RNA sequence: CGAUGAUUUUUGCCCUGCACAUUUUAGAUGGAUACGAAUAAGACUUUAGUCGCUGGACCAUAGCAGGCUGGCAACGGUGCGCUUAGCGGAAAGGCUUUGUGCGCUUGCCGGCGGAUAGCAAUGUCAACAUGCGCGGGGAUAAAUCCUUUGCAUACGACUUAG
RNA sequence: CAUCGGUUUGGAGCGGCAGGAUAAUGGCGGAGGAAUGUGGCACGGCUUCUGCUGUGUGUUAUAGCCUCUGACGAUACUGCCA
């Protein structure tokens, strides 16, 4: 096996804005191969993880993970809205997320 | 107005066999081949057979379809040059001072040589484009014969030589001095 | 309000920043461009200006005042020794401009132009170009690869040569070292000249002719900080003005509320790169000669 | 998107005037609170009453008789410019006499810059004989034998990228 | 939709505004995206208004130093990362990150002239201007306003063209072969049961 | 001889067999302008529809008079047997073989990972010696 | 931004193979999958057939994050290490190629192993950088202050010489 | 995780009922008509009539279309479904 991904590719696009004002509390998610508000409703509920590496180690790990879910579509194109139990720091912008295939409904 | 279709017959005589692809036109005739790119121009072509030619425009606006009768003018022109060949000639126009023309080659180019217009010391210099023959007439006194195949060609060329004959700081009305385009014609006399 | 009166401007703005010279020695800013046809020749050569003279000399100008009588011109001399080749520079066409691809040396080089390489010579072990000169062992078969790279990617191919300055009077010992453009022929001509060329003299005959038109690069003297008045050519201040004279009274409009490029300002004059041009050889003489 | 209505009304009945002349207009409008306020509007500017005075009587959509045949319209306009009043005549092809007038008030809109209250519809009439055409920006349509190509065919793509060359063959 | 590694974008025939706005869109989302062949780039309107509108540009300098003035950049890549840097707040951190991930290039240097050009065909001029519309092409304004190396990339690119095209009558002689050799396993067991699942 | 290359475009004619929607099969019955036609079809509703809408294939319904009704169109589409014209050309075959390829699950997608392996290896080995 | 010379008798420096540990990462998690040109035209296979109407393609993809062993059919495929030859200067720093050795092969079939992480918790598997141990190859400088100069100069800086 | 309750955004959602010109169409049957006139026929230009073609003629023939209509059967749109 070459491959051993479990997840679906996601991107970390913007926070929830109008013109001037941002809102940290909604993500703004693109998933990979998802062009429509209908292909992006398959993955509404689906649990977000945002995997990252810190200095400092936790239990021998320098790993840590935020974690969310899906809430609803936005727009047209296929974006999502995301809730993270954290919100998402600015940096992370266009930063490349995990979207699991759970909970699953298949 | 958007007219649906607009056509334009081109017809061509026995000797000639026009060579249509991707509007690029080749036209060969007795007198030998001129080809033309067209890609500036969205035009259609169909074979009705070998002596007709149907040049199409599909759904074109008043522009579009008055570009369409130039093509067929254009080709047909081709056509003639290929098949008659083209003559223009020139007349020498001077009141007191003669015009000195002669057919000079330098650097491996010909030029055709203009002294004393209008007096001048200056020496004008005209090249001579790569197909035209020029000839100074026997038959006729201060005559320059232009002849080729390409009618753009013959007629810039003749354009050439009446512009740099052009009088300054003078009322033209009085000083009508210059080279001027006597006949337009061709090789072949119909 | 506009000026009362209509003057044109103090200076050249072509000229600009009046700063001084990167380097005493002036640079060739652009070389003559290249023809085939032509043989393999330079198109350069380096000297020292020695001083200025005098001579006389029956003019040959028809429809002048002085056709064919003498007149009285000042000249100016360059001490120019030959010229010792000891390198070869390639130059590629990129889309970014000339870009310098190999540069190749000969296998002895002077202890003039070894001087060239050094700040403090005296206190060094002066191990410059040795094992450079080691890569000649036996076969060179490494300089010969590099020679092949410039005659199949080089477009332009330069010497370099130094001055011998032992030669002059001079006390200065570093030579000064130069790329010299080569014209004429194919590449391949300019490598195999070159190569032919290494650790050999050429003189200045064999570059200029008497009665050519010529362009001295030189960096200009040195005259240090300057007001504007001599450093600009501005108009002296009345003599009864206070705090002095030799100013610009007005350096600026009130807006833009700053001060303008183009004010004349003090600074510092001379020691300038020029390129001064259509300068005419009078005479191409020869040490050797006793007359 | 429109419907065309059939709206009747009626002055309210008077002790002089018991039974008042019953009037119908064919109104163009995209539903019938629109329809009912053309309808006094277009009164008022031929009759004296008002929607005050008067009763609406009927409301129906007219539906089309032959909706998938092909027409020609000649439809009878009043409109105003920035300028003046002016009247003018135009023709339509369509399958429906409602698909026609949206076309037209879509032409007035870009041609003439004519707003929906600029326009008045005199009368819209299918015209049966070929010889009833006077326009040729529609009768260039009713040749025999009609074909004509689509050149130059751009496809609308759902991706963002793509890696073959582009074509316009069709 | 899929995410790239890098995304290398062939420019001939391309608008240059609507390419800049789907590249400052892209790599603000974090996809790298290298953009070849600029001096072939496309702009609408014929070639004099675009070198009016140049010219309008050059009229435009800091009048107390042109010095801190706008530096009017010649190039056809520069033209088309001034078009992309109008589209991003350039003057973020942000914006900074999202411009590192972007490359431009006059011609196809190394190691892009061996790597797969895509097209946008939202951006494409042959797709999207009326088919009588006249245009420019970036290369030409730029020899037009200052750009001096247009005869040095033609050369360089015919070269180019001439060692691709041997790259591809090798492939396509390699593809043939194995054409031919995918015929003789046809009507093969697996190849039956591949050809009732759609392969 | 002239030799003119002529154009091979696919002609808004009566009779021309269109795919709507990438699903359905219709016919030009009528032409109402150059952008708008009126389709109709055995398996379709009559209706008028814009020609951004559909797409021409190179397939013709011959001698189909303008303005034919419903009944005319579906006795001459039997006649013509337009079906059978369109399920056998590569556009339909790809389609078909599009859909076939999404209805697979994922046991499926396997056992063709391991077909692909076997074909592979005997395309190999005959492409070696050939 | 390029080319080129020389690079500390210091326990200092360069290159390289292994091995380990660290800091950093604008954000690996099968593959950046290479004609050119036209578009009122194009591809392919020999002016005629086929093709497109999207990459929902192609390649790759099975094995404790992929174990331990055994057997057939083929003489192919692939990784790594030497090795042969050629091409590439636009920023080539890569693309091929000869012979050879060590592995694996899922093209096919056997025998054995995984549990208890308890119903999920990224459940840790990559490349860049730096340091340090060994091993091996390799080389053995300059600049500044100071004095001097005057092609220079307010002081810095600059041209020289020592 | 399951189930519940409150709020809420949806689905290519599924089914029943009602209204209208008791939809208009379409389909089937019958009657009439015309032309952007099908077959046929008569002159021609290119075809050994190889969708040959142009024009004339005329009214279903070796295509059809338009209008009216007779008995059914649907659908669109819109409301309601405790
Ligand atoms: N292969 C059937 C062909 O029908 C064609 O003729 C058709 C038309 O002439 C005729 O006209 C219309 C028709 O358009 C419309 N859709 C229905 C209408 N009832 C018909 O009307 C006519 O035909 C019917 C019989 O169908 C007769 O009962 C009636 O009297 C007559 N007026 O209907 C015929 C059948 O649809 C050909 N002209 C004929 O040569 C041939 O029989
Ligand atoms: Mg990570
Ligand atoms: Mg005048
Ligand atoms: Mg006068
Ligand atoms: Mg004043
Ligand atoms: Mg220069
Ligand atoms: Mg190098
Ligand atoms: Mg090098
Ligand atoms: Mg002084
Ligand atoms: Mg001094
Ligand atoms: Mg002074
Ligand atoms: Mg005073
Ligand atoms: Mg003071
Ligand atoms: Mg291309
Ligand atoms: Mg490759
Ligand atoms: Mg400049
Ligand atoms: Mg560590
Ligand atoms: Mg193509
Ligand atoms: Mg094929
Ligand atoms: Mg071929
Ligand atoms: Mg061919
Ligand atoms: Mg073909
Ligand atoms: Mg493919
Ligand atoms: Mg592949
Ligand atoms: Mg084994
Ligand atoms: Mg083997
Ligand atoms: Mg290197
Ligand atoms: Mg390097
Ligand atoms: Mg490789
Ligand atoms: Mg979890
Ligand atoms: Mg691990
Ligand atoms: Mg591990
Ligand atoms: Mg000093
Ligand atoms: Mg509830
Ligand atoms: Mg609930
Ligand atoms: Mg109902
Ligand atoms: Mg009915
Ligand atoms: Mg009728
Ligand atoms: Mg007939
Ligand atoms: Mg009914
Ligand atoms: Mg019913
Ligand atoms: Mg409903
Ligand atoms: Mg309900």
């Amino acid at each position: 096996a070459e491959s051993h991904r479990l997840y679906v590719k996601g991107k970390h696009i913007s926070y929830q804005r109008s013109k001037s004002v941002t809102n940290p509390n909604v993500s703004l998610i693109q998933i990979e191969g998802v062009a429509s508000p209908k292909d992006a409703k398959f993955y509404l509920g689906k649990r977000i993880a945002y995997v990252y590496r810190a200095p400092k180690e936790i239990r021998g790990s320098k790993i840590r993970v935020i974690w969310g879910k899906v809430t609803r579509t936005h727009g047209n194109n296929g974006l999502v809205r995301a809730n993270f139990k954290k919100n998402l720091p600015p940096k992370t912008f266009g930063a490349s997320v995990r979207i699991m295939l759970y909970p699953s409904n298949i | 107005m958007k007219y649906i279709q607009t056509d334009q017959i081109l017809d061509i005589p026995e000797g000639v066999t026009v060579d249509i692809k991707a509007r690029v036109v080749k036209v060969t005739g007795p007198r030998g081949e001129l080809t033309k790119d067209l890609k500036h121009i969205d035009v259609t072509f169909n074979k009705i057979n070998n002596r007709a030619i149907k040049i199409t425009v599909h759904n074109g606006d008043r522009k579009h379809v008055a570009a369409l009768r130039t093509v067929k003018s254009l080709i047909a022109n081709l056509i003639t040059g290929v098949t008659k060949g083209y003559k223009y000639k020139m007349r020498f126009v001077y009141a007191h001072f003669p015009i000195n023309v002669n057919i000079i080659k330098k650097d491996g180019q010909d030029y055709v040589e203009i002294r004393n217009f209008l007096g001048e010391k200056r020496v004008r210099e005209v090249k001579i484009h790569e197909g035209v023959t020029m000839e100074i007439s026997s038959t006729q006194k201060d005559e320059l014969i232009v002849s080729g195949n390409s009618l753009e060609a013959v007629s810039q060329n003749a354009a050439d030589i009446q512009q740099i004959c052009r009088v300054r700081n003078k009322d033209i009305r009085k000083f009508l001095d210059g080279i001027y385009v006597s006949e337009r014609g061709t090789i072949v006399e119909e | 309000s506009h000026r009362k009166y209509e003057a044109p401007r103090h200076g050249s703005l072509g000229f600009l920043p009046r700063k001084r010279a990167a380097k005493q020695r002036g640079r060739v800013k652009s070389f003559p461009k290249d023809v085939k046809s032509k043989p393999v020749a330079l198109t350069a050569f380096l000297g020292y200006k020695a001083g200025m003279t005098t001579i006389v000399r029956d003019l040959d100008r028809p429809g002048s005042k002085m056709h064919k009588r003498e007149v009285v011109e000042a000249a100016t001399v360059v001490d120019t020794p030959p010229m010792v080749v000891v390198g070869v520079v390639g130059y590629v066409e990129t889309p970014r401009g000339l870009r310098s691809l190999t540069t190749v040396w000969a296998e002895h080089l002077s202890e003039e132009v070894r001087r060239r390489f050094y700040k403090n010579w005296y206190k060094s072990k002066k191990k410059a170009f040795t094992k450079y000169s080691g890569k000649y062992a036996t076969d060179a078969k490494q300089v010969e690869t590099e020679l092949a790279r410039i005659k199949k990617y080089a477009s332009v191919v330069r010497v370099l040569a130094h001055t011998q300055i032992k030669k002059t009077p001079l006390s200065q010992k570093k030579a000064h070292l130069a790329e010299i453009q080569i014209n004429g022929g194919s590449v391949s001509d300019k490598v195999d000249w070159a190569k032919e060329h290494f650790e050999k003299e050429v003189s200045v005959d064999s570059v200029f002719e008497q009665d050519e038109m010529i362009d001295v690069i030189a960096v200009t003297k040195g005259h240090g900080f300057e007001g504007v008045t001599h450093r600009w050519g501005t108009k002296k201040l009345p003599r009864k003005t206070h705090r002095g004279l030799r100013k610009v009274a007005c350096i600026g409009a009130w807006h833009p509320a700053n001060v303008n490029w183009t004010v004349a300002r003090a600074g510092q004059n001379g020691y300038h790169h020029r390129t001064s041009i259509n300068h005419k050889v009078y005479r191409v003489g020869k040490g050797t000669d006793e007359a | 998107r429109l419907n065309e209505y059939q709206v009747i009304g009626r002055n309210l009945p008077t002790e002089s005037v018991p039974e008042p002349k019953l009037f119908r207009m064919r109104i163009f409008a995209p539903n019938t609170v629109v329809a009912k306020s053309r309808y006094w509007y277009f009164l008022q500017k031929l009759h004296k009453v008002k929607k005050a005075s008067g009763e609406i009587v009927s409301v129906n959509i007219i539906s089309e008789a032959k909706p998938t045949k092909v027409k020609t319209f000649g439809i009878w306009l009043r409109y105003e410019s920035r300028s003046g009043i002016h009247n003018m005549y135009k023709e339509y092809r369509d399958v429906t006499r409602v698909g026609a007038v949206e076309t037209m008030y879509q032409d007035l809109a870009a041609r003439h810059r004519a707003r929906f209250r600029s326009i008045h519809i005199l009368k819209v009439v299918e015209l049966e004989k070929t010889d009833d055409v006077k326009r040729q920006y529609v009768k260039q349509f009713l040749t025999k034998d009609l074909k004509f190509p689509l050149p130059h065919r751009v496809q609308k793509s759902k991706k963002l990228f793509q890696a073959t060359a582009p074509t316009t063959f069709y | 939709s899929s995410f790239e590694k890098v995304v290398v974008i062939d420019g001939k025939g391309h608008l240059l505004g609507r390419l800049a706005s789907i590249v400052s869109k892209q790599i603000l989302n974090g996809q790298k995206v290298v953009v070849v062949r600029c001096e072939e780039l496309n702009i609408s309107g014929e070639f004099f208004r675009n070198k009016l509108k140049y010219h309008d540009y050059l009229r435009k300098a800091t009048r107390y130093n042109k010095k801190k003035g706008p530096f009017h950049f010649r190039a056809p890549s520069r033209i088309l990362y001034k078009a992309i840097r109008g589209m991003i707040p350039h003057k973020t951190a942000r914006g900074k990150a999202a411009l590192e991930r972007l490359k431009v290039f006059e011609g196809v240097p190394p190691p892009y002239d061996k790597k797969k050009r895509v097209v946008v065909p939202q951006a494409l001029r042959v797709l999207r201007l009326k088919p009588g519309r006249k245009y420019t092409t970036v290369g030409k304004l730029s020899s037009a306003v200052g750009w001096k190396y247009e005869s040095v990339v033609e050369k360089l690119e015919e070269k180019r063209k001439v060692q691709s095209a041997e790259y591809y009558a090798k492939k396509k002689a390699l593809t043939k072969k194995l054409n031919a050799a995918k015929a003789s396993t046809a009507e093969s067991e697996a190849a039956q049961k591949l050809a009732a699942f759609g392969y | 001889s002239s030799t003119v290359k002529a154009a091979n475009w696919r002609f808004v004619e009566v009779g021309r067999v269109v795919l709507v929607d990438n699903k359905e099969l219709a016919t030009i019955v009528e032409i109402i302008d150059q952008k708008r036609v009126l389709i109709d079809g055995p398996k379709i509703q009559r209706q008028a529809i814009a020609l951004a809408k559909i797409v021409l294939t190179p397939i013709v319904l011959p001698n189909l008079p303008r303005g034919s009704r419903t009944a005319t169109v579906t006795k001459k589409w039997a006649a013509a047997d337009i079906d059978a014209k369109w399920a056998a050309s590569g556009w339909a075959k790809k389609l078909a073989n599009k859909e076939r390829r999404s209805q697979l699950s994922d046991f499926e997608r396997f056992q063709v990972m391991v077909l692909k392996k076997q074909r592979r290896f005997a395309t190999k080995k005959a492409l070696v010696k050939a």
